[PDB]
Order: C-alpha cells, then structure tokens, then sequence
C-alpha cells in the first residue's frame, strides 16, 4: 500500500516538475 | 592603391550593417515584450492570486 | 485519491497550455 503510493507519487512530481519547466521557459 | 580601395568598400558595409543591427534590436525587444505578457496570461488557471503573481 | 486526480490535472494543464499556445500563434 505504501510502495504503490510512493510509486505514484513518484511520477506525480516528475510530471509536476517538467510542467513547471514548460510554463516557466514560456 | 588596392588597399586604399578595400578600406572604403569596408567602411560602407560597417555603415550599413550598424544601421540594420539597429533596426534588428528594435524588431526583437517587441517580440521578447510579446512572449512574456503572452506566456503570462495562462495565470487564468488559477484564480486572481495566480493572475497578479504572473 | 489525491494522487491520480493531480496526475489527471497536471496533464490536463500541459494540454490545455498547448492548445493555448496554438491557438495563440494563430
């Protein structure tokens, strides 16, 4: 249950940070 | 005499190309004005906070 | 919960920036 979430939240902060570099470079 | 003829086919390109770079910085400035207060708008995703911090 | 919903949000503004910019160069 942990490592799923864990998992998830993984790929959730990498796509927040590459939509973060896409507005900020615009 | 060869030289004294490249001298001035110098000096009339420098004065050509001043003039053109000058007008090139002024054709880029509004283009770097247009992408930022462009790019800027998309603070509508978010409410007045995310408008005025933009 | 939390999670999937900003994984679906975080893709639903990089769509909603490319199609802001496409219609922008229009």
């Amino acid at each position: 249950k942990t490592v799923e979430v864990v998992k998830n939240a993984i790929e959730t902060a990498d796509g927040a940070l590459d939509l973060y570099n896409k507005y900020l470079d615009q | 005499n060869n030289a004294s003829g490249k001298l001035l086919a110098l000096d009339s390109q420098l004065t050509n190309d001043f003039s053109e770079k000058s007008s090139y910085f002024q054709s880029q400035v509004d283009k770097i004005r247009k992408e930022a207060y462009a790019g800027a708008a998309a603070g509508v995703v978010a409410g007045p906070f995310g408008l005025i911090i933009s």
